[PDB]
């Protein structure tokens, strides 16, 4: 709802299940799990976790910032408004099938219908590292390598405890092989454009688009399946912990995805996906910050 | 089913008197030639009396009789509304107005060459029809009409009658084979019965013979489909340090072929249908013709829910079947039935339902139970990152589905695959897939047996799938096989990934360019469905007959074939030059070949080849991408210029001399690669030094080489120069000691 | 004058524009200019085309001044070299060096003269 | 207290580098070993893992038999020391302008090189691509001060100091016994950003 937190990476590894892959953006759950792993080692987590259970604060996953904040592609929102030249309009539905990011300057034209040939953010490399003179020593690490002006901007509550944490994520880095040269960024808190904060709702019952991955509360998940158009994306992985000496596994939260269009926008959770018989909680942040489409 | 033995066989074995009247040249009306012929072969009058009156115009009132259904389903399965030519090419009406082509009518085999059409087959090859008709009479004799042998009869048509036309005295239906036309007519004729026996009618002469134009407007058919999602996430789950690399890659693309096969063959016996209704099956996509009633729609919705519970219990949203049906009347007929928005545009209506269901995947009660948790797992399956049922196959901890895929990769060489109940590698609800020998069918208990690349009848009464497969040697020997008998060859193995360009754009719209749109029917696209599957799933092993390669997968549009590099380069040159004769130059494809060293991992190997295919898709559309993204040549100047013209002339020089060795060739490559304006002068000096440095006997040979090499160096259009670089790469690779 | 995009096509034209032995029909259309008089000119420039790589321009300007000496001197001896420096505008181009990248452009211009001379007969 | 002090240095290549990576296509005449590069700028890079593993194997020969390497580089076991307190970044080749003023063609030289058989006496030519002499890369190294720490913080400083002297005595690259190394750290300063920790007395331990 409040000020967007522009973050310039220039090298980053973001997950997608494997190590050979690296997604462009990182979503709400990862950056929130970075803060809790940050506020723990400041000895400051209980001021954040008491804040982490309030209606006051929002959080949003990354989107490319190329001289202007961008947005997801609405999931199936453009309608089929032309039975002419099928030889090439199916090829048009090939390039406009891996696009997934739209600029805020023209996201209203996309709902109104416009092609929007996709621009390039961070061509993904895949460098084959090793370990010398060992048995089974060739892993392979992908890399998002950003295109000289593109940043990522979580959109969150302007909170002074939040800015103290995310000025230290500049030096611990987001994403994958941090402590190896990945994910280190430099934050730059800016302000929201006026026609973007116009539509950063959370509780506006209309044809509303999500801007983050959200697992709804069970009273809202019944009706949100009816008219929604969503992706599901399988948030999982190993739970990072200083208190195990054993790499356990999270309990596989299947969320929605950023860009899921919906009606009567629901309220989300902080899903304790801790493994069984485990000391602390694994928060796995999932509550939506929406985006009105026609309003 | 329970009575449809009378209806299905009679609507399939009708017009088989059009084979015998074609064979021996009788003057009798063709409605009776198969009628009397059935009596000395078998004895079943209820099937026979359909064939006695399937024409329904010589005697319309003789015997409530199911030949009424066979008449209307013959008109609708025909693209038109119904003198001795052969079967025309389907590509006579595809795309542009070109020359007329006609098939030579033959049977099919596992060793037969591809039977290409030509302009020289306007006459009537009558003698082969004797060889066709005796092939029918040898296997129709000892045969029973039941659901056990509901499926061996179809391959008896789809191999033998695969090139025989239908109603040759015509002007429009010149390319609809009798194997396909009998397959569509039996597909519709069951669906009228499931449309009428659900509504409650019993007489067939008032809603079929008099209300035919009403039935022409009556929506009575669904065009079902499905779409298996997450295929490449399942197939290309290989990584560097995968313990089974290429065997798992050849198994998973075969596993989902049987799964896409079993989604068809288990939906049809959940209904009352069979393999006539399946208009196509491919890489997950498959298209049906079902009945338009609530007794079948509720069966589809129930089976979609029941099958997704199977996929979810074994894959956890890696795979998802997505049905979709479009109700349509008799509008897929070329008799001006709202020609722009009627044929594809109701084939598209079922395609929009698939997109609506690929985007709203699950519902409430599943996703409440997906992330229920309560699982303190410690080790994961290190291939597919699953959790349940971990076994320890060769000291790695893999899951339950990936355990069977190593077992299915050992059972992959067999000819028969059966649907067990609880015997490993599951492909359906109470259905598991098992490789099996021939005489082991006596031992093992099954429900349906699938036979692979075969046309023999046998005793199994199996189902004939067609998976492209070849191995000339093991995969890890293809590097050391690239030598000659001399020892001259670079120890490399190449990987090609072919892809037909705009295949769905040529499948769906395809034929609308010729005429006003009077070739935009179902039977043309159903024949196009076979002819693109008959090429890539059967004929590709003939192209890889003795080549030192391994076709890992060939299906739909896509080929993926590892092998020794001299043959892989020769494979795709030989494939396309056949495939452009198969299609009269339309449906161009695109390829990408990549050399890789010995012992490199297949995931590094299969990925970079995919980088070259997607680079060759972006040349314009139609290109080969040799070895690297910057050798992206058109095929129309790679075979006729690089591989057969320029490489022949370079090889003609450097074998008729001992002087200009590899050092002369290597200094040409630097001169061909940099190419400023200054290297044109330095090349003109370099050739003219050696013109007089050579011995004076073969000075004309060098001078007819150098003035012909300098010719394609200074052309200044770049299309005659980069070819000369690629021709010299293919020559040094052939002479590498 | 010669830019980077034309100095080889200039030197291609200058060899064609140079005259030939129209008489003495024993392998005719041969030049009055000979190979060995031409390689004496490039032997001056080729030892500067490789000291342009190593050294500064600030030390080579003593021999670049000397190329105007000997391209004049070789032109004064034989009338065939006299025509070369007129057709190929060498004495014009030699007074226009001023930096490393034109010194290498002129010394590649002399190599283009030798290349097409060996090419055309 | 909580702090994240970093070690900004300018690295310097007294010989070449060769940090390889993905091998696409040899293409006859083309480079037989292309050095790793930044796929946007096409400038030679030094990845941080190539620094991070290199200065830990050197310290493994010094501080081995562990405990002081584990807290400075992490360990997959040992619940105390996952994500062990050193967060590196890749080098960025700062002087892409100072080299051009010195006069240079491209930032990556190509070294020709071969291999002579012991009996056949026949060569086997490489083309090992290098990154040229006296290029400087941006070197930064986040060491983290924490509540658990500042008991052994001084004793980690006598390791990372020693873990950069060893790169000045080893190669940091590929094919290092054949040259291609000899890297030097100059202007090695220890600034503190986001913290409160007096970095004065450390700065005389560095020089
Ligand atoms: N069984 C298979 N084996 C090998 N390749 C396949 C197979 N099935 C599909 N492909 C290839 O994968 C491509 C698309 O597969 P995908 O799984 O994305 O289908 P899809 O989910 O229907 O795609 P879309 O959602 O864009 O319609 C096709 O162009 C085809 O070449
Ligand atoms: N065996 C087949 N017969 C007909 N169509 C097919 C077959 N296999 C796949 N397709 C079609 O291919 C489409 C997916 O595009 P695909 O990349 O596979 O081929 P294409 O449409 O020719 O596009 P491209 O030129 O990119 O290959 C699907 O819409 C599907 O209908
Ligand atoms: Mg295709
Ligand atoms: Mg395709
Ligand atoms: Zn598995």
């Amino acid at each position: 709802t409040y000020k967007l937190y522009i973050m310039t990476f220039q090298n980053a590894h973001f997950g997608s299940g494997t190590l050979d892959s690296s997604k462009l953006t990182f979503s709400a759950d990862r950056i929130f799990s970075a803060l809790v792993l940050e506020a723990l080692k400041m000895g400051k987590l209980d001021a954040f976790l008491a804040e982490a259970n309030q209606d006051k604060f929002t959080l949003t996953d990354a989107f490319p910032f190329q001289f202007g904040p961008f947005l997801p592609k609405p999931i199936g929102y453009p309608k089929h408004d032309q039975s002419v030249d099928v030889k090439e309009v199916r090829r048009q539905a090939k390039l406009s099938k891996k696009l997934q990011f739209l600029a805020l300057e023209n996201v209203d034209d996309y709902l109104n219908g416009e092609l929007f040939e996709n621009e390039e953010h961070a061509v993904i490399d895949t460098v084959t590292k090793n370990q010398p003179h060992k048995d089974d020593n060739l892993y392979q690490v992908a890399t998002t390598r950003f295109s000289n002006d593109t940043s990522l901007y979580v959109i969150a509550n302007e909170s002074d405890l939040l800015n103290e944490l995310m000025s230290s994520l500049q030096y611990s880095g987001l994403g994958g092989k941090r402590s190896s040269g990945f994910g280190r960024f430099e934050l730059d808190i800016q302000n929201i454009p006026l026609e973007l904060s116009d539509r950063l709702t959370k509780n506006h019952s209309d044809k509303v688009m999500s801007l983050t991955t959200a697992l709804p509360v069970d009273a809202d998940l019944e009706e949100a399946m009816e008219d929604g158009h969503y992706l599901l994306t399988k948030s999982s992985g190993f739970a990072f912990s200083h208190a195990t000496n054993e790499n356990y596994r999270k309990q596989d939260l299947y969320k929605f995805a950023s860009g899921s269009t919906f009606s009567k926008t629901f309220e989300g959770q902080i899903v304790d996906v801790r493994p069984l018989d485990f000391p602390h909680a694994v928060l796995n942040y999932a509550k939506p910050l929406f985006f009105k489409l026609e309003v | 089913k329970k009575e449809k033995i009378d209806l299905f066989y009679g609507a399939l074995l009708h017009n088989i008197g059009k084979v015998i009247q074609r064979a021996t040249g009788e003057r009798k009306k063709h409605a009776l030639v198969g009628a009397d012929w059935f009596d000395e072969i078998a004895d079943n009058q209820v099937i026979s009396d359909q064939i006695r009156y399937h024409m329904a115009n010589y005697q319309s009132d003789k015997l409530d009789h199911l030949a009424y259904i066979t008449y209307i389903a013959d008109n609708i399965a025909s693209g038109v509304d119904r003198t001795y030519t052969n079967q025309a090419d389907i590509f006579n009406v595809f795309g542009a107005q070109t020359d007329k082509r006609y098939f030579k009518p033959t049977v099919l085999n596992l060793k037969s060459k591809p039977n290409f059409a030509s302009a020289t087959y306007e006459p009537f090859s009558k003698g082969d029809y004797a060889a066709i008709a005796t092939r029918i009479k040898n296997e129709l004799a000892e045969f029973e009409f039941n659901q056990v042998q509901i499926d061996s009869l179809l391959n008896l048509f789809e191999a033998t009658l695969s090139f025989v036309p239908s109603s040759t005295n015509t002007k429009e239906i010149a390319d609809i084979s009798l194997a396909d036309h009998s397959r569509l007519t039996a597909a519709f004729a069951l669906a009228i019965y499931d449309y009428l026996e659900d509504k409650g009618r019993h007489n067939y002469k008032e809603d079929l013979f008099t209300k035919v134009s009403a039935f022409y407007e009556e929506e009575a058919f669904l065009l079902a489909s499905f779409d298996l999602s997450g295929i490449q996430d399942f197939i290309y789950n290989i990584n560097i340090a995968t313990n089974g690399a290429a065997k798992q890659l050849k198994a998973r693309s075969l596993y989902l072929d049987f799964m896409s096969e079993y989604i068809a063959d288990s939906l049809l016996d959940k209904l009352g249908l069979n393999r006539a209704n399946m208009l196509y099956v491919g890489g997950g996509h498959a298209y049906f013709v079902l009945a338009n009633t609530e007794k079948t729609v509720e069966t589809l919705v129930q089976f979609e829910k029941d099958f997704n519970q199977f996929l979810l219990a074994n894959f956890q949203t890696r795979l998802y079947v997505a049905f979709g049906w479009g109700s349509f009347a008799a509008k897929d007929i070329m008799s001006e039935l709202n020609s722009p928005e009627s044929y594809r545009q109701v084939y598209q209506k079922a395609s929009r339902m698939i997109s609506k269901k690929k985007i709203s995947r699950y519902d409430y009660q599943t996703l409440m139970l997906l992330n229920r948790g309560g699982k303190s797992s410690e080790r994961e399956c290190e291939i597919c990152h699953s959790v349940e049922n971990l076994v320890s196959y060769h000291d790695q901890k893999v899951c339950d589905i990936c355990r069977g895929l190593y077992q299915f990769s050992k059972e992959i060489a067999h000819d028969h695959f059966i649907i067990t109940e609880n015997e490993g590698l599951p492909i359906g609800p109470n259905a598991c897939l098992k490789g099996v020998a021939f005489e082991k069918l006596s031992q093992e208990a099954f429900s349906r047996v699938y036979v692979k690349n075969d046309y023999k009848a046998g005793t199994v009464k199996a189902t004939h799938v067609f998976v492209g497969d070849y191995q000339c040697d093991e995969i890890y020997n293809y590097a050391a096989l690239s030598k000659n008998e001399n020892g001259l060859g670079i120890k490399r193995l190449a990987v090609v990934r072919l892809d037909v360009d705009d295949l769905g754009a040529a499948f769906m719209a395809g034929f609308s360019q010729q005429g006003n749109g009077q070739y935009s029917t179902l039977s043309r696209s159903a024949t196009f469905s076979r002819s693109m599957s008959l090429f890539f799933k059967v004929y590709i092993n003939q192209f890889a007959s003795d080549k030192k390669l391994s076709i890992i997968y060939a299906g739909g549009d896509d080929v993926f074939a590892i092998g020794s590099w001299q043959d892989i380069i020769a494979f795709t040159v030989e494939l396309r030059e056949n495939f452009i004769k198969w299609t009269n130059g339309k449906l161009t494809l695109s390829a990408g070949i990549g050399l890789f060293a010995d012992k490199t991992p297949i995931s590094l190997m299969a990925h970079q080849t995919g980088e070259l295919e997607e680079a060759a898709k972006g040349n314009e559309k139609d290109s080969i991408s040799l070895f690297s993204s910057d050798y992206t040549f058109k095929f129309d100047r790679f075979i006729t210029n690089v591989y057969d013209d320029k490489l022949e002339q370079i090889r003609y020089f450097f074998n008729h001399q001992d002087e200009r060795g590899k050092n002369f060739i290597y200094k040409l490559i630097e001169l061909l690669r940099n190419h400023d304006r200054m290297n044109m002068a330095r090349l003109a000096y370099y050739l003219t030094r050696l013109e007089e440095l050579t011995r004076e006997t073969d000075r004309d040979k060098f001078k007819t080489f150098k003035n012909l090499f300098y010719s394609w160096y200074t052309n200044k259009n770049d299309k005659d120069r980069k070819e000369a670089e690629l021709a010299l790469l293919l020559y040094i690779y052939e002479i590498r000691k | 004058i010669l830019t980077d995009e034309n100095y080889v096509d200039i030197a291609e034209k200058a060899i064609l524009k140079l005259e030939r032995n129209t008489r003495n029909r024993k392998n005719p259309d041969a030049f009055f200019l000979t190979t060995s008089k031409l390689r004496n000119l490039l032997s001056l420039t080729s030892t500067l085309f490789d000291e342009s790589k190593v050294k500064e321009y600030d030390a080579l300007l003593d021999r670049i001044a000397y190329l105007r000496v000997q391209f004049v001197y070789q032109a004064g001896r034989e009338i065939a070299v006299k025509d070369l420096i007129e057709k190929a505008q060498i004495l014009e181009a030699l007074k226009e060096i001023k930096d490393r990248e034109t010194l290498q452009r002129f010394c590649r211009y002399m190599e283009a003269l030798v290349a097409y001379f060996k090419f055309y007969g | 207290t909580f702090a994240k002090i970093k070690f900004s240095a300018q690295i310097r290549l007294e010989t070449g580098l060769h940090i390889g990576g993905s091998d696409a296509f040899a293409a006859i005449g083309a480079i037989n070993s292309p050095v790793i590069k930044d796929p946007i700028t096409n400038l030679p890079i030094i990845p941080g893992s190539s620094l991070k593993g290199k200065m830990r194997t050197l310290l493994a020969k010094v501080y081995n038999e562990s405990d002081i390497l584990s807290r400075l580089f992490g360990n997959s076991k040992d619940k105390r020391f996952k994500m062990g307190r050193l967060i590196f970044r890749d080098a960025f080749l700062s002087n892409a302008d100072e080299l051009d003023s010195l006069g240079v063609r491209s930032y990556t030289e190509v070294k020709f090189e071969n291999t002579i058989d012991r009996i056949t006496a026949e060569a086997n030519p490489r083309q090992i691509e290098r990154a040229i002499r006296n290029s400087t890369f941006d070197f930064e190294l986040i060491y983290e001060i924490t509540d658990e720490n500042e008991n052994q913080v001084e004793e980690d400083f006598k390791v990372i100091r020693d873990g950069l002297k060893l790169l000045e005595l080893d190669y940091l690259g590929g094919s290092g016994s054949r040259g291609y190394g000899k890297v030097a750290f100059e202007n090695l300063k220890a600034t503190t950003v986001f913290g409160n920790y007096d970095v004065k007395t450390l700065n005389e331990l560095l020089t």
